C-alpha cells in the first residue's frame, strides 16, 4: 500500500507568480503519476499524466516533472482560475492512492479579524441546550486559534468551528466557533469569553459576555 | 543532417499492446546501430539481414521500428516462421524478413502489484494474419470477447514477465 | 465524452446504495470506469473499476465483498453498489474513467458530476432557528440554524436584500447527529435601532420555512 504526501499543504500566491507544488511517495512509482485540479463543489480535472504528459487542452503553463520518488507540478505563470486544490495520484501500486492535496489560495496583505461573541438566546435556552458563538469576521491568513473560557476555565472538545471559502471581494476567510453545553452548565457559571490568536493581532484578543448581562 | 529518434522509441514511457502494436517510420536521418550493439541492456538482439555493422546511415532508404509488449516466453515468436498466438494473431514477420528483433525485460517498468491489465493480446482470429498485417478490432462474439490481459505482476516467472520488443525493418526501395 | 451520474441519495446504516453513471459520446466500446469517493474535506479514495468490454472488475481490498460494480452495456450505464454501510461511508461518489483509444486503467480522463451519499441514523427534520444579537462602530448580528437533518440549508437576509457583509458558514455535524451552522452579517451599529434585520431560512427537503427577526 503506497502513500503520497504533497509538500506545501497550502500556498498563497498572486496572479503571475511561478508556482510549484511537490508530491513525494513512500516507494518509487517510476513515472506512473497523474495530477488533478479540484474546485469546491466540482469534480476533479486531469492535468498531467505519466508525470509530464499534458492532458489535451489543459493550458501549457502546467508542467509535470520528476521520476521515481519525487515529483513536481510547476505553473509557469498563475491565472485567476488556477486557484484550486491540486492532487497527485500514483498508478504504480494497488489500491491507487492520492495525496492530501494543496489548496493554492490568493496571497493578500495581513488582515486581523473583528471578534464577536454571542450568548445563547433565551429562545434556545428553553430547550435544555445552550450554544455560545464566537465570530471571527473577515481575516487573513487562515492560521487562527480560538480558546473558549468559562469562568476562566479552559473549555476543550465541546466546541466546533467552520470556515468560509476565501471571500470573493477581499480574499479573506471567516470562522465561527461554537461552545455547546448543557443548560445547567450555562446557568451554573457567569463568565463566558473566547480568545482569538491571529497573525495580525500583536496580542491574543478576548471578547466576553456575562450571563444575563452581568 | 539531423538525428534519428530511436530514443523516442526505446526510451518511451509507454509501449503498445502487441495486438495493437506500434510502428514508427524512420525517414531521412542518421543514428548509430552499434550504440545498441554495445548497449547490452538487451536480452534479445537478433538480426536477419546483416550484422549491425554499417556505422552510418549506410545504404538505407526507410527504417520501420515496430514496438510492443508480449510476455517473456513469447519473444521466440518474433522471428521468421513462428506459429504461436502472437505470430498467428498479433504480429507476424515475413518469412524473408530482414531486420533485427530487439527485446529486453521490462518487469520493473510494466509489471504492477495487483497486475497491469493495460497490456493486451488477441486470442482467437478467424484466420492468421499476413505478415505486418494488423487487427485492432474489439468485436464480441456470439457472446465472448477476443482480447485477454497479461496482467503482469512482478512475482511472475521470467516466462510471464513483460518484455519490450523493438523490431527494425529495413526498406531499400528507391 | 460525457458522464452524468444519479442525483443524490441518503440511507440508514446497514442498508445499501446503488449509484448509476450513464456515459455518452464514448467513441469506442472498451474503456475503464472507476469509482472514487471523497469523504468530507478529505482525501480522494479509489475503490475499484470495471472493464467496459468483458465486464471484469478490480476492487480495492478496503471495500472487497462490500461493493459490486455492474456494467449495463445496452444502456451505456455503470452501476456501483456498496452494502452494509458503516457511516464511515458518507462521501461524494464520482465515477471516473478514460483512455479511450488506448486502454489504460491507470489515470482518470473524464469524471461524472459526483453523487453525494450520506450514512446516518437520522430521519429528515427541519431546523430550529435562533437569533444572534449584538452589543456595544461596526456591529455584528446573526441567525443560527440548529438541529436539522436534511442534506442542505440556505439562508438569506432581509428577503434577499442584504448581500454585502453576509457570511454563511459550512454546516457542522453534531454528536447528536444533526447538522447545525450559522449565518451572520456585519452592519453599522449607528443605524441599529432604525433598521430591522431578519434572516430568511429555508430548507426545502422538509418543506420548512423560517424567517427569524433579529434585534437587541
Ligand atoms: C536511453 O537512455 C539511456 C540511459 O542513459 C541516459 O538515459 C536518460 C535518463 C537520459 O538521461 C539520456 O540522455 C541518457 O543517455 C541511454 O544510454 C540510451 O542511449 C538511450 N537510448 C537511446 C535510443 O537514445
Amino acid at each position: 500500500d503506497i502513500q503520497m504526501t504533497q509538500s506545501p499543504s497550502t500556498l498563497s500566491a498572486s496572479v503571475g507568480d511561478r508556482v510549484t507544488i511537490t508530491c513525494r511517495a513512500s516507494q518509487s512509482i517510476s513515472s506512473w503519476l497523474a495530477w488533478y485540479q479540484q474546485k469546491p463543489g466540482k469534480a476533479p480535472k486531469l492535468l498531467i499524466y505519466d508525470a509530464s504528459s499534458l492532458e489535451s487542452g489543459v493550458p501549457s503553463r502546467f508542467s509535470g516533472s520528476g521520476s521515481g520518488t519525487e515529483f513536481t507540478l510547476t505553473i509557469s505563470s498563475l491565472q485567476p482560475d488556477d486557484f484550486a486544490t491540486y492532487y497527485c495520484q500514483q498508478y504504480n501500486g494497488y489500491p491507487w492512492t492520492f495525496g492530501q492535496g494543496t489548496k493554492v489560495e490568493i496571497k493578500r496583505t495581513v488582515a486581523a479579524p473583528s471578534v464577536f461573541i454571542f450568548p445563547p438566546s433565551d429562545e434556545q435556552l428553553k430547550s435544555g441546550t445552550a450554544s455560545v458563538v464566537c465570530l471571527l469576521n473577515n481575516f487573513y491568513p487562515r492560521e487562527a486559534k480560538v480558546q473558549w473560557k468559562v469562568d476562566n476555565a479552559l473549555q476543550s472538545g465541546n466546541s466546533q468551528e467552520s470556515v468560509t471559502e476565501q471571500d470573493s471581494k477581499d480574499s479573506t476567510y471567516s470562522l465561527s466557533s461554537t461552545l455547546t453545553l448543557s443548560k445547567a452548565d450555562y446557568e451554573k457559571h457567569k463568565v463566558y469569553a473566547c480568545e482569538v490568536t491571529h497573525q495580525g493581532l500583536s496580542s491574543p484578543v478576548t471578547k466576553s459576555f456575562n450571563r444575563g448581562e452581568c | 543532417t539531423n538525428l534519428c529518434p530511436f530514443g523516442e522509441v526505446f526510451n518511451a514511457t509507454r509501449f503498445a499492446s502487441v495486438y495493437a502494436w506500434n510502428r514508427k517510420r524512420i525517414s531521412n536521418c542518421v543514428a548509430d546501430y552499434s550504440v545498441l550493439y554495445n548497449s547490452a541492456s538487451f536480452s534479445t538482439f537478433k538480426c536477419y539481414g546483416v550484422s549491425p555493422t554499417k556505422l552510418n546511415d549506410l545504404c538505407f532508404t526507410n527504417v520501420y521500428a515496430d514496438s510492443f509488449v508480449i510476455r517473456g516466453d513469447e519473444v521466440r515468436q518474433i522471428a521468421p516462421g513462428q506459429t504461436g498466438n502472437i505470430a498467428d494473431y498479433n504480429y507476424k514477420l515475413p518469412d524473408d524478413f530482414t531486420g533485427c528483433v530487439i527485446a529486453w525485460n521490462s518487469n520493473n517498468l510494466d509489471s504492477k502489484v495487483g497486475g497491469n491489465y493495460n497490456y493486451l493480446y488477441r486470442l482467437f482470429r478467424k484466420s492468421n494474419l499476413k505478415p505486418f498485417e494488423r487487427d485492432i478490432s474489439t468485436e464480441i462474439y456470439q457472446c465472448y470477447f477476443p482480447l485477454q490481459s497479461y496482467g503482469f505482476q512482478p512475482t511472475y516467472g521470467v516466462g510471464y514477465q513483460p518484455y519490450r520488443v523493438v523490431v527494425l525493418s529495413f526498406l531499400l526501395l528507391h | 465524452v460525457q458522464l452524468v451520474q444519479s442525483g443524490a441519495e441518503v440511507k440508514k446504516p446497514g442498508a445499501s446504495v446503488k449509484v448509476s453513471c450513464k456515459a455518452s459520446g464514448y467513441t469506442f466500446t472498451t474503456y475503464a470506469m472507476h469509482w472514487v469517493r471523497q469523504a468530507p474535506g478529505q482525501r480522494l479514495e479509489w475503490m475499484g473499476w470495471i472493464n467496459a468490454g468483458n465486464g471484469n472488475t478490480k476492487y480495492s481490498q478496503k471495500f472487497q465483498g462490500r461493493v459490486t460494480i455492474t456494467r449495463d452495456t445496452s444502456a451505456s450505464t455503470a452501476y456501483m453498489e456498496l452494502s452494509s454501510l458503516r457511516s464511515e461511508d458518507t462521501a461524494v461518489y464520482y465515477c471516473a474513467g478514460g483512455g479511450g483509444r488506448r486502454l489504460q486503467f491507470d489515470y482518470f480522463d473524464y469524471w461524472g458530476q459526483g453523487t453525494l451519499v450520506t450514512v446516518s441514523s437520522a430521519s429528515t427534520k427541519g431546523p430550529s432557528v435562533f437569533p444572534l444579537a449584538p452589543s456595544s462602530g461596526t456591529a455584528a448580528l446573526g441567525c443560527l440554524v440548529k438541529d436539522y437533518f436534511p442534506e442542505p440549508v440556505t439562508v438569506s437576509w432581509n428577503s434577499g436584500a442584504l448581500t454585502s457583509g453576509v457570511h454563511t458558514f459550512p454546516a457542522v455535524l453534531q454528536s447528536s447527529g444533526l447538522y447545525s451552522l450559522s449565518s451572520v452579517v456585519t452592519v453599522p451599529s449607528s443605524s441599529l435601532g432604525t433598521q430591522t434585520y431578519i434572516c430568511n431560512v429555508n430548507h426545502k427537503p422538509s418543506n420548512t420555512k423560517v424567517d427569524k427577526k433579529v434585534e437587541p
